[PDB]
C-alpha cells in the first residue's frame, strides 16, 4: 500500500575518465520499488536522457560508457523510484567525471632481495598499473605509494614512487618479515585501495 | 630544448590546478557552503564558447599546432579575471587571507606558464601565425555588485570556471608532452 520512499544517490566515480558509474539507495520508510529510473541532463543542452547502462555496475547502479562520459562538464541526475502505488525522486546530483576519479589499486606487486657487492643491499618492489588506464598518451598520470611494516609493528612506514613503477628500499632489519602494499592515485583526484599484500623474509646476511 | 621546457610547463599547470582546487575549496566551505550556488555554476564560463576537446578521442583528433594554439588562448583569456580577482580582493577591507594568497600566487603562475608556452610555440612551430584570437571575460561588473548573494555566487562561479579550466589546461599540456616527445609511449 506505500509508494517508495525518497531514493539517494550517494556515489559517482571514475577508474580511469573514460566511463564512470554512479550508485543510488532506496529510502527506508517507504514500500518496495519495483522500478528506478535515473535521469540526467548535461550543461549547456536541454535534452533529458535516461540511463544507459543499468546491468554492468550491479544493484542500483547507472554505468556510464565512453559515449556518454565527458570531462570537464557537469551531469545533472536524478533517480526516480516507482511501485503501483506511487513514486518518489531523489534530489538532483551535480556531478563533473573531472572530480570522481579514483582509480583501482594496482597489479601484480611483487617483491625481492637484492645483494650487490661493496654496494648496500636493498629491497626491490616492483608493479603494474591497473588495466583501461591510459598513461602513455598522457590522458592519464598516475602516482603511486607503497607501505610495509612487519607483523606486530604499531607503524606502517610509507614511501612515496611518484610516476616509477619500481622502487628500491634501503634500510630493512635483517631476518624481519615484512607484509608490503601498493596504492595509486591520479595526479588529481583520490587514492585506490591499497593492493593485496605480498610478503617478504629479509635475509640475516644483511 | 623541449624537454626542460615541458617540464617546467606541466610544473606550473599541475601546480597551478592545485592551488585553484584549494582555492574554491576553501571559498566554498567559507562562504556558500549552505546554498544553491552550484546550479547558478551551471553554464558560466567565459571559455565555454571554445570548441575544446571533451575526451580522450576528440583530443587524439585535434592536431598538435591548433592544440598548442587553444592552450595559449584559454591561459591568455584568464590573465584579465585573474587580475580583477586579485585587485578585487586585495582592496577589501577583511580580504579572506587563505583565499587572497592562491589568488596572488596563481595570477604570477598563470603569467609564467604562458611564457613557457609562448617558448614552447616558437620552438616546434617557429612560423604560426602571431594570431590572438581568445574569448573575451567580461565579468567585472558581477564581481562589484553591492548585492551580496549576487556578488557571492558571481565569485563562486569564477572559482569554479578556474578550477575546471586549470585542470583541462594540465590535462592538455600533459597529452602534449607525451604527443610531442615521447610519441605517445609515456
Ligand atoms: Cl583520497
Ligand atoms: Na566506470
Ligand atoms: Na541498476
Ligand atoms: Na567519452
Amino acid at each position: 500500500m506505500l509508494p517508495p520512499g525518497k531514493p539517494e544517490i550517494f556515489k559517482c566515480r571514475s577508474p580511469n575518465k573514460e566511463t564512470f558509474t554512479c550508485w543510488w539507495r532506496p529510502g527506508t520508510d517507504g514500500g518496495l520499488p519495483t522500478n528506478y529510473s535515473l535521469t540526467y541532463h548535461r550543461e549547456g543542452e536541454t535534452l533529458m536522457h535516461e540511463c544507459p547502462d543499468y546491468i554492468t555496475g550491479g544493484p542500483n547502479s547507472c554505468h556510464f560508457g565512453k559515449q556518454y562520459t565527458s570531462m570537464w562538464r557537469t551531469y545533472i541526475m536524478m533517480v526516480n523510484a516507482t511501485n503501483q502505488m506511487g513514486s518518489s525522486f531523489s534530489d538532483e546530483l551535480y556531478v563533473d567525471v573531472t572530480y570522481i576519479v579514483q582509480p583501482d589499486p594496482p597489479l601484480e606487486l611483487a617483491v625481492e632481495v637484492k645483494q650487490p657487492e661493496d654496494r648496500k643491499p636493498y629491497l626491490w618492489i616492483k608493479w603494474s598499473p591497473p588495466t583501461l588506464i591510459d598513461l602513455k598518451t598522457g590522458w592519464f598520470t598516475l602516482l603511486y605509494e607503497i607501505r610495509l611494516k612487519p607483523e606486530k609493528a604499531a607503524e606502517w612506514e610509507i614511501h612515496f614512487a611518484g610516476q616509477q613503477t619500481e622502487f628500491k628500499i634501503l634500510s630493512l632489519h635483517p631476518g624481519q618479515k615484512y607484509l608490503v602494499q601498493v596504492r595509486c592515485k591520479p595526479d588529481h583526484g583520490y587514492w585506490s585501495a591499497w593492493s593485496p599484500a605480498t610478503f617478504i623474509q629479509i635475509p640475516s646476511d644483511f | 630544448m623541449l624537454r626542460d621546457l615541458f617540464d617546467r610547463a606541466v610544473v606550473l599547470s599541475h601546480y597551478i590546478h592545485n592551488l585553484s582546487s584549494e582555492m574554491f575549496s576553501e571559498f566554498d566551505k567559507r562562504y556558500t557552503h549552505g546554498r544553491g550556488f552550484i546550479t547558478k555554476a551551471i553554464n558560466s564560463c567565459h571559455t565555454s564558447s571554445l570548441a575544446t576537446p571533451e575526451d580522450k578521442e576528440q583530443a587524439q583528433q585535434m592536431n598538435q599546432k591548433d592544440f598548442l594554439s587553444l592552450i595559449v588562448s584559454i591561459l591568455r583569456s584568464w590573465n584579465e579575471p585573474l587580475y580583477h580577482l586579485v585587485t578585487e580582493v586585495r582592496g577589501m577591507q577583511e580580504a579572506p587571507e587563505a583565499i587572497l594568497s592562491k589568488a596572488v600566487e596563481i595570477e604570477e603562475q598563470t603569467k609564467r606558464l604562458l611564457e613557457r608556452m609562448e617558448l614552447i610555440v616558437s620552438q616546434v612551430h617557429p612560423e604560426t601565425k602571431e594570431n590572438e584570437i581568445y574569448p573575451v571575460w567580461s565579468g567585472l561588473p558581477s564581481l562589484q555588485m553591492a548585492d551580496e548573494e549576487s556578488r557571492l555566487s558571481a565569485y563562486y562561479n569564477l572559482l569554479h570556471c578556474l578550477r575546471r579550466d586549470s585542470h583541462k589546461i594540465d590535462n592538455y599540456l600533459k597529452l602534449l608532452k607525451c604527443r610531442i616527445i615521447h610519441n605517445n609511449n609515456c
